[PDB]
């Protein structure tokens, strides 16, 4: 995939995830949980559908045509009839095969792309409160009960609320005299 | 002290392999098949008007072979010709048979209007044992076999004319009789050599009968050759002949539309389907099909592949 | 105390919908039309040489139908036939008319060379009042109607030859006469039924005339049937008739090139277009056109779509 | 778009931006400004012209051809003449339909791409002195005057010059 | 005291230009050619059975022109006709020559089975100095010139029948003789006018000879016209004539398969190659070719471009 | 390129790298080195090669229509010539469109594999490095050769160096 998230830094999919194409697993003080993300899931589905409906839109209607089977040998004129029809099937077989190979290449990349888009969105929303662990997971540097997680999934998460707590946990250096702040 | 949030996508246990530009087979979660590769083996009697030839080819229905009389005036969206069709009238051929069959099939009608030809000085309505009609002798319903006059022993130049003052095209089917011996030729037509010239203002056909022995076909060695003339509105038919004329009795109305013809042995049965193949109706929800290159109606296009999977989901990583 | 830097892209007040792989309609900032769907309605006389048939068909101009005499030795890139054209000579037919029309159109010239055929023993330059040249009887200019000698009963077996000693192909047009009655047959040609055999070294045609009535045209019940023979260099024409021969007076010079013929009722005009349709010239800056499947020149390709919009700007997002 | 910036994290386009396809808006101690970016605007434009010039390039001269209209019913040979021309038109019609759809998809995606590239390009300049606000905007944590905004726009900006100041503002931290 | 880690990609000193959707010419590290534009100049004799006609056409090999007798019962995948081929027997034509040449080429065989036709009342094995065999006159090997009986000067109404009791289709090749004078007609066949009627249960052909002069070929103004009839299993051939019959001696077996014919002046060589063009074999490791639109075998598809470069490396951006 | 790595924030390629399509050049205490990343190289080459095999995959035709004619004939010869000329134009179009599409996609997937390796590297480095904007990472701690190697085979444990690096980054 072009974007490197599905079969990329995401190690593998979730078979337990059965109500969405993309989502969030987490761990916090109240344990683990899972939720599909509807927006990115629908975005993929709408595009695939759009594509699906382009390709299967009924366009072809023909009635009286040339003969394509013959019961006697005639030479020149029958040669050309067979030639004409053989030439057409080949062109259409080629369009056919090219279409699905191209389309599938693209379906894979746009679904890889959605995953990637969801990951960057979540990252951008976290700001300085988390770090990209490099495998599709963010490590969140403050206390984040279930209400909190839900605020990141629904996009209401206010980073400012936690920035002080986060930065404080995040950049502690063992060798200097700066662990946590102890001012009240 | 902290939390971890994990972004992910779904997967299924075992998905479908598809082709791409760079991979021959790669696994995705769902795919859909784009080639129709099968048929029920039945031709749907709806929505097209199917007309089953049964024992009859289209041409035998046109000419009027007696066992085809039931087809008089029929109309069809599709005419179906069967393997077991047979001719049972006068042995005949049609120069350029494929074209008459084509143009009649495409017109979609056998509406026939008989006209008052006057054949002065000859005997009409001849028949053959090769074409029986009940226990009697007979002939193609639409053709008029002419011979020397009953008691004069003379055959004149017949010279008739028939104008098209209608607003449609008229189709005339006529013939020329090829005897087997000179005794037969002069016995039927008096003149040692016949002639048939059928013409319009801008076009003409003139035919010379062939005399000779031929293998028997239905007890006969003699033959008829079939010809046709289209006469547009405003033009005129003229028939000229001093022997061997198989006369037209009138015209076929001509139409333009979606009509056609198909060879097939598939039966016809109750269902609705826009697409017909010799192998039976097929669904047209897929863009392509691999059943038959011959089709009729709203049809998926014919490709050589028997399968083409279109991916409808992301790559599958379990 | 700080700053904000915002990245962004332009948008416009009104964008164009276009089709994509994924979307039937999506708004981008700009697009351009790829299908030509309009014509000025006139055929441009440049840069292709256009000959307007007017009252004449190519075949009638080829044969020498008198009102088409103005087309002698003419040349064209595109010959234009009007539906108002009409024949005004001897009633005739051309078996495979379409092929004669095509091979001549494709040659691009009615250049004719007379040759000194000798028709020993027959009256030449026959004429009819169905084919008037001015007030009086006449015939196609390039054909030569031969009848019995002006002595009572003679029509010999005509037997003549004409060699192609040139380095181009020669096109001979000739004909067979079909009288309307037996009296007519023997009165013109003496023999009860005639024959015409025209041949080269590897080909032959013989046409047997048929006597009989055809519908009345310009006073005649008769017909002439037109035939042709191409003679290659080194080959030699032979004409062999004992009646009913409508003779050639020479040959047409054959050429190869971009020449054609088109049925149109569109006026010629003084302008330029590379592409011609029965509808007139159309511009060829678009790769496709919806005007007519019949074209001539450097043309956009015919497609069944009347519009195809090619996005030439980004997606359009105004709020 | 596959890259998520146009009709993506950039909420919408600027109709007042009329001198370029992509560019910058800003606010600093000296008020606000807008400027278009040339490289990305030209890169997009050059790509689109390249393909428009390919597509509309004249490539079809035909002279004598088969007849395509007829005034009499004929049968077999005319059936073949119509079938051939109709087959052709259908294949060119498909080609044209597909052509435009593939191109329009790519066009939308490269323009999405050029927008994303300019953003990443600007992110890398700023190093640790600013933060991606998640809507195509950077909060810059030092005082950046017009000369300074202009140095980010023309690509000469030196982050070390502002780093100690910006780092100290980014990581200031309140007790409970 | 830190470290730098740099990410990079390779480049080459001079790579190759390719086309893209957006760029006419853009450099990549490496491409490959998809259009075959060269031939070895020679036609490889494996894996297809090539048969060189040399001086002979397929129709002449078929009929049995004496300088073609070597080709009796020959078979081929590809028959090769040379431009230098010539006829050397009775001057003849085939109406619809191209179709007979096509269906025989496509049958892949000239296997002949002589049959025991009985020609009662007529002299057989007519010959001509236009076709010379051994010390005297001669004729086409597979045809049988019938003339009047030696004493009595009498030519009967010929009436033979010949049933097909095999399970294959038989091809019969027969012909009609067109004399150049009545005197010649009657001295050969007695009857002033001849007639040939060949029929099966499915078909019938009657041909009337045409008396008169065609151009001189090898001494003759006379001509023979060639016709053919296919007789299916369970069917029967009836031949009925009272003059001018060039009778058959048997039938050609008919087959279906991959057989064809090609016109070429490429020498034949001992080599292996799946693809043949008039120019010789071309390799088929590319999908397209610019060599010839005429091909036989497993062949690249012919295109107009003489080169198409397929980039097989990254974009090349030198240092 | 769609991804902006090749001919993008990477300014040029390395002619000296003759054993990979992609790789690392490093500088540290111990000197300078260079290695190819075999995985991203193999991913590129695998995708080019599949694309190639699909295209150069071997049609077969035998008896056909005639295509050259020694005599003027008219209507039937017209059609035969038209059929073939129409065919050739259609395949010619396919051929052309195919390579243009493929070449466009080759350039972009190789750009893509470059970008993916640069990002894989950045994720390993976590808070211990900064992106210089030209495809280089400034590493803010002492990274000898076995350390650089650990990055290149993806076993670099970033916690080992975080303390050191963090204190070097946040300096004056
Ligand atoms: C020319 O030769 C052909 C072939 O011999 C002759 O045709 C033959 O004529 C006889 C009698 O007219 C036919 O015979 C019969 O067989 C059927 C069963 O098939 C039977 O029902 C009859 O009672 C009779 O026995 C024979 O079929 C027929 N052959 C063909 C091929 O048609 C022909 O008569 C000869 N022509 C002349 C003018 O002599
Ligand atoms: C065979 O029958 C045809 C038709 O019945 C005969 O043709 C007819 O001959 C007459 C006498 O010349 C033609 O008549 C005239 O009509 C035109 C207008 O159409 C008018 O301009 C003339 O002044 C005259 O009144 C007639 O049109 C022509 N008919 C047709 C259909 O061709 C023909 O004469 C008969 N043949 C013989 C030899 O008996
Ligand atoms: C009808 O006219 C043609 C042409 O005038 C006559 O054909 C001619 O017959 C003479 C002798 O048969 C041929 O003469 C010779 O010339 C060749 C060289 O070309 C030479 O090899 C011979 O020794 C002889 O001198 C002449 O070529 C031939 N003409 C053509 C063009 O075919 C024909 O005889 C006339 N018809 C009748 C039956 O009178
Ligand atoms: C549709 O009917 C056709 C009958 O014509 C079937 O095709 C024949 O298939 C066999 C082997 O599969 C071939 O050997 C014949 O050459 C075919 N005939 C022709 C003219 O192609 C076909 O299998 C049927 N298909 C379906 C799906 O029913
Ligand atoms: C170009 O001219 C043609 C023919 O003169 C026009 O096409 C006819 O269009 C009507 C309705 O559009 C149809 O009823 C006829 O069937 C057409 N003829 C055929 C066979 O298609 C056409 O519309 C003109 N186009 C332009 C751009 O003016
Ligand atoms: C293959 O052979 C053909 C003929 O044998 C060559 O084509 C001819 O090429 C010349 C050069 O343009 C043309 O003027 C002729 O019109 C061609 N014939 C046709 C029908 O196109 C061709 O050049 C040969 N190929 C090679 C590579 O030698
Ligand atoms: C055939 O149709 C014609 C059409 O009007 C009619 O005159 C005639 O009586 C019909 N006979 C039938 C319906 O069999
Ligand atoms: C629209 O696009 C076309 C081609 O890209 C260009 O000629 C034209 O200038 C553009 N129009 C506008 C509004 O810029
Ligand atoms: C051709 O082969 C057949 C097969 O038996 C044989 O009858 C005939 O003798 C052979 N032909 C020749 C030229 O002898
Ligand atoms: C160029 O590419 C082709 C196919 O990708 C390959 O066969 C060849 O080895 C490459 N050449 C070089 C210089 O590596």
């Amino acid at each position: 995939g072009l974007f490197g998230a599905i079969a990329g830094f995401i190690e593998n999919g979730w078979e337990g995830m059965i109500d969405g194409w993309y989502g969030f697993r987490h761990q916090n003080s109240e344990g683990t949980g899972q939720a599909a993300d509807l927006k990115s899931t629908q975005a993929a589905i709408d595009q695939i559908n759009g594509k699906l409906n382009r390709v299967i839109e009924k366009t072809n209607e023909k009635f009286h045509q040339i003969e394509k089977e013959f019961s006697e040998v005639e030479g020149r004129i029958q040669d050309l009839e067979k030639y004409v029809e053989d030439t057409k099937i080949d062109l259409w077989s080629y369009n056919a095969e090219l279409l699905v190979a191209l389309e599938n290449q693209h379906t894979i990349d746009l679904t890889d792309s959605e995953m990637n888009k969801l990951f960057e969105k979540t990252g951008r929303q976290l700001r300085e409160n988390a770090e990209d662990m490099g495998n599709g997971c963010f490590k969140i540097y403050h206390k984040c009960d279930n209400a909190c997680i839900e605020s990141i999934r629904n996009g209401t998460y206010d980073h400012d609320v936690y920035r002080d707590e986060a930065l404080n946990n995040r950049f502690q250096i063992k060798g200097v005299s700066g662990g946590g702040g102890l001012n009240d | 002290p902290g939390a971890t949030l994990c972004l992910g996508h779904h997967a299924v246990p075992n998905g479908t392999l598809v082709k791409t530009i760079t991979d021959d087979q790669i696994e995705v979660t769902n795919a859909t098949e784009l080639v129709q590769s099968s048929s029920t083996g039945k031709i749907c009697n709806n929505p097209h008007r199917i007309l089953d030839g049964i024992d009859c080819t289209l041409i035998d229905a046109l000419l009027g072979d007696p066992h085809c009389d039931v087809f008089q005036n029929e109309t069809w969206d599709l005419f179906v010709e069967r393997s077991k069709a047979f001719s049972n009238c006068y042995p005949y051929d049609v120069p350029d048979y494929a074209s008459l069959r084509s143009l009649v099939a495409s017109s979609g009608t056998l509406e026939f209007i008989t006209e008052g030809f006057t054949w002065t000085g000859v005997t009409q309505n001849g028949g053959s044992n090769a074409c029986k009609r009940g226990p009697g002798s007979g002939f193609f319903s639409r053709l008029n076999w002419l011979t020397k006059s009953s008691k004069g022993s003379t055959y004149p130049v017949l010279n008739v004319t028939m104008p098209n003052n209608d607003n449609f095209d008229k189709l005339y089917i006529w013939g020329v009789h090829h005897p087997s011996t000179n005794q037969e030729q002069t016995s039927l037509y008096v003149q040692a050599s016949g002639r048939v010239t059928v013409s319009t203002r801008r076009s003409q056909q003139t035919i010379i009968p062939n005399i000779g022995s031929r293998p028997w076909v239905r007890g006969l060695s003699s033959r008829i050759s079939i010809y046709w003339t289209i006469v547009k509105p405003g033009d005129v038919l003229v028939i000229n002949s001093n022997g061997n004329l198989i006369a037209p009795r009138g015209y076929f109305k001509m139409r333009t539309g979606k009509s056609s013809i198909m060879r097939s042995d598939a039966p016809i049965d109750t269902c609705i389907s826009e697409c017909i193949t010799p192998n039976g109706s097929i669904p047209n929800d897929k863009p392509f099909q691999n059943v038959n290159k011959i089709t009729y109606g709203a049809c998926p296009k014919y490709v050589k592949q028997n399968t083409l999977k279109l991916a409808t989901g992301m790559r599958n990583v379990p």
